[PDB]
RNA sequence: GAAGGUCACGGCGAGACGAGCCGUUAUAGGUGUCAAGUGGAAGUGCAGUGAUGUAUGCAGCUGAGGCAUCCUAACAGACCCACAGACUUGAAC
RNA sequence: GCUGGGUAGCCAAGUGCGGAGCGGAUAACUGCUGAAAGCAUCUAAGUAGUAAGCCCACCCCAAGAUGAGUGCUCUCCUAU
RNA sequence: UCGGAGAGAGGCUCGGUGAAAUAGACAUGUCUGUGAAGAUGCGGACUACCUGCACCUGGACAGAAAGACCCUAUGAAGCUU
RNA sequence: CGGUAGGGGAGCGUUCCGUGUUAGGGAGAAACGCGUGCGUGAGCCGCGUUGGACGAAGCGGAAGCGAGAAUGUCGGCUUGA
RNA sequence: GGCCAGUGAGACGAUGGGGGAUAAGCUUCAUCGUCGAGAGGGAAACAGCCCGGAUCACCAGCUAAGGCCCCUAAAUGACCG
RNA sequence: AGGGUGAAAAGAACCCCCAUCGGGGAGUGAAAUAGAACAUGAAACCGUAAGCUCUCAAGCAGUGGGAGGGGGACCAGACCC
């Protein structure tokens, strides 16, 4: 139900990181796709 | 769970999944290529190909089984006559995906859907 | 551990209705195979720690195998496989590799064999059908219908206990149906007809090899 | 990268060098005074740097086990991993030398120990305390016995168990540690061999 | 750009997502055909005042399954990674 | 909409399979040889039978077993 | 009995917007012992790489409302003779 | 020369007033943040940066004079995410 | 005798008894110890048992209670059972 | 509930990004590390950069001892992280 406590810092950094992980890893992708708009595609 | 089952549902019921694969189905034969989602796409591929199939054989019969599908007789007419000439040599396969660039308000992947 | 034969692998190809000259109806596999059940390497107390001999399975072009992959089995001399299997034995020698495992020749008919194979995969599935778990009551105005109802005790134990059963993944594993009559060795088209039922749909691996009683093993 | 890598090692082998050519570090042997003469290592305890005491340098040794007492033996072995073998002691640190133990499965127990004795571990659910006793382990795992026994009486904690590692005990006679030449093993106590 | 790995691309008897596994010139779809399901279409002929029957016709419609065939999409391509391996002893050409 | 059928999938009421050892040490018990105690006594030396109980064996997992095991094979060029 | 299958709305994943009660500090294991007599924090052992996501609620004497029971106050208020 | 309730003695700071429209101050005050000075402590004392005009002592005086706890109270900002 | 406080819930242990079931970490008195308000060492942890009363500094020394196989300071000391 | 750009609006002509918002040069001014959300600008809370440092650990997070590493444009057995 409630939480007893908080994670107030150094865990909730944590948290975020992988977060912004899930970010870094759709930029990669969207890099990868840019050269691919570069030349042929047929 | 979904073992050797093989319908793409397109999030609807049945009421409206044979609603969109109808209109969809006309729009695109009627203008020739139209720009959609992939999965609204990928979908489409049995009832263009299943209709460019029934319009090689245009009989009484075949074309009340057309035209009980498109809801819009004067596409329907444009096959049967169309059809034969310009897709007499092909066996199969009359419809191509290609596939560009998200939609803007809510990242929903697109794709475009054409006559070969 | 320790296989009373060797065995040899295998692909399931459904379910057949064979009759006998009585008139008994009989359920059964067809088991076909792919170019092989190549040995290909050979394990011994001397050098690796114990005896056993490793089985290849199912032939490829080979663009699709690794270096590491194409370097082990051209070292045997063999045609590019998949599925190298080992077989812990007792008996050690006569299995050189680049032999031939004759299936036809190594099992000779009403034999009972222990198939292997990995099942059909049914996801992530609750306390019902992962553990036969019972459900509780429907009308009588109960919240509860499909749980896992309490889980642990009180404060005494004050935790859950490890290995309680969950809802969790059902299926995708293998497991031994050991004792299976053979049926019939068709000569013709390469294909054992096994009594019964077999882990997975058609197509999957099967490690075919003979009943592992304990009059035939380790005292 | 290159250039900026070479030129990069070339200032950190320089300022390496620099430094070293700043105090020096003798080793053991020695007398009370030299010329260093930095900081006081006199009116202040001693305490060790790196320096002396690394693994290669240690001292090892081999206890053959067979016909003596278990816990006698271990008390020993474990002073000897510990250091307090050695005048040079240091709670914090481990300075102590290695052990090899051979023959374990020979070793002895006075009493009716061989039976009656329960080693006892608990795999962690609510069933599962697995019991059995000195012998029917022995003939199964001998290296255990030797093993437990020594872990018990080593300072459980960080420490414990980085200097666990440096026990090694054996099933058989011959062991493998040749190259290292480890010398026999110095044991204070009379009961420690048994009566026969 | 090593070996290899990760992405992307077509998928799956694998799967909540990751994971796993197959495929990337027989992987999915389509087409052809055949098991199978359902039960004798439409059109026309004939019979009956008519509801209807009846022949053409194990039809017609399906075909999540098997098999065949590159007709369509597997294009385009991206990212990660290498000092032959610190340090000490002892046997060995 | 309501019925009447139903392939694949999933399901059981359907189909297969399973529980096995002249393997080990024991518990109560029954003993053999045998004193202390010239006799007796299953015990103090020694040893044999002897349970769905205990341990191996069956079946699944498993070297994150930091104690990170073992085997086979592949790779170590440069702006790439 | 004794469950099974399927349709929707969620749940799950992606993009957009974006709350809450709670919160001494939290580097927040299991066993038995101890203690204001029922411990993640004290003693001894055992077990245990670091970190997400999905599910589950046994414990944190979980959250919620300065117990509404019980009794106290030379408290309050209704009602009775 | 241990010390709860508790009593007695000795002090430090806070704003404002007398001394004082003092010296000290747009070659940098109040403040604000840092000190390898001092004291038994409350606190004191020098520093050059930010800051941009107020204002130390000493001897005295007066209080809206010292905060971590009030399910305090006002404002800010978290946690759950 | 003047001025001016808190306290008026006590707890355990030894003994002398009462009540109880010569039950209770029970209750009530009488005499004394400790806690309360008392750190430190012994008792694994452990208000109330044993030792001992903490003004402060020292990287000196002697000892009380209790101990000297290892975790963990000191005898794997001695002689007789 | 919600005051304090500057002495003076001198409140930013022109150029660039550019549909706007806003931003950077220019210009004004003692100051624009005074730009209208503008004066001093503490804490919580949110980051960015550098020095060291955690993935066999068990922890009211400190404390005594201190391995190895790093300094401060000021050469210390000193001092700090």
């Amino acid at each position: 139900a409630v939480p007893k406590k908080r994670t107030s810092i150094y865990k909730k950094r944590i948290r975020k990181n992988i977060w912004k992980k899930k970010g870094y890893w759709a930029a990669l992708k969207a890099f990868s796709l840019a050269k691919s708009l570069s030349t042929g595609n047929s | 769970m979904k073992h050797g089952r093989k319908i793409h549902r397109l999030s609807r019921p049945a009421d409206q999944r044979r609603a969109l694969l109808r209109g969809l189905t006309t729009q695109l034969l009627k203008h020739g290529r139209i720009k959609t989602t992939r999965a609204k796409a990928s979908a489409m591929r049995k009832y263009v190909d299943k209709m460019i199939t029934l319009a090689k054989e245009g009989s009484l019969h075949k074309r009340r089984q057309a035209l009980g599908f498109i809801y819009e007789k004067q596409i329907v007419h444009a096959l049967f006559a169309e059809v034969p000439e310009r897709y007499g040599d092909r066996n199969g396969g009359y419809t191509r995906i290609i596939r560009t660039l998200p939609r803007r308000g809510d990242n929903a992947p697109m794709a475009y859907i054409e006559l070969v | 551990s320790v296989d009373a034969g060797i065995g040899v692998m295998g692909t399931k190809l459904g379910m057949m209705s064979f009759f006998e000259e009585d008139g008994t109806v009989v359920p059964v596999t067809v088991i076909g195979f792919k170019e092989g059940n190549i040995v290909t390497q050979v394990k011994t107390e001397s050098t690796d720690g114990y005896n056993a001999v490793q089985v290849g399975y199912e032939r490829l072009r080979d663009r699709k195998l690794t270096m590491p992959e194409r370097g082990h089995l051209n070292k045997a001399g063999v045609i590019p496989m998949r599925h190298l299997q080992e077989f812990r034995l007792v008996s050690v020698d006569d299995f050189t590799p680049s032999q031939k495992l004759l299936f036809e020749e190594l099992f000779k008919e009403g034999d009972m064999v222990d198939i292997s194979g990995t099942t059909i995969g049914k996801g992530f599935q609750g306390g019902i059908k992962r553990h036969n778990f019972k459900r509780g009551l429907m009308t009588h105005g109960s919240k509860s219908h499909r749980a896992l109802g309490s889980i642990g005790a009180g404060t005494t134990p004050g935790h859950v206990y490890k290995g309680k059963k969950m809802p969790g993944r059902m299926g995708g594993t293998k497991t031994k149906i050991r004792k299976l009559k053979i049926m019939k060795i068709d000569t013709d088209l390469r294909v054992v007809m096994i009594k019964g039922a077999v882990p997975g749909k058609p197509g999957n691996l099967l490690r075919l090899a003979p009943a592992k009683i304990v009059g035939k093993n380790i005292p | 990268t290159k250039c900026t890598e070479e030129w990069r090692q070339l200032k950190e082998a320089v300022k390496k060098e620099f430094a070293i050519p700043h105090v020096p570090l003798d080793q053991r042997w020695m007398f009370t005074l030299e010329e260093a003469t930095g900081p006081d290592i006199w009116n202040t305890t001693w305490y060790p740097k790196s320096a002396d005491h690394v693994p290669t340098d240690k001292k090892w040794y081999v206890v053959d086990a067979t016909d003596l007492i278990l816990g006698r033996m271990a008390s020993t072995i474990a002073i000897h991993i510990r250091g307090k073998n050695l005048a040079s002691y240091t709670p914090s640190v481990d300075m102590g030398a290695f052990v090899i133990v051979v023959n374990a499965d020979k070793v002895a127990v006075s009493g009716k120990k061989r039976t009656q004795k329960l080693y006892r571990r608990h795999s962690g659910r609510p069933g599962g305390l697995k019991e059995e006793t000195f012998d029917q382990l022995q003939k199964r795992i001998p290296e255990r016995i030797i093993e437990h026994a020594v872990r018990g009486m080593l300072p459980k904690g960080r420490l414990g168990r980085y200097l666990f590692n440096h026990l090694k005990v054996y099933k058989g006679a011959e062991h493998p540690h040749q190259a290292q030449q480890p010398i026999d093993l110095p044991l204070r106590d009379k009961r420690i061999r048994v009566e026969k």
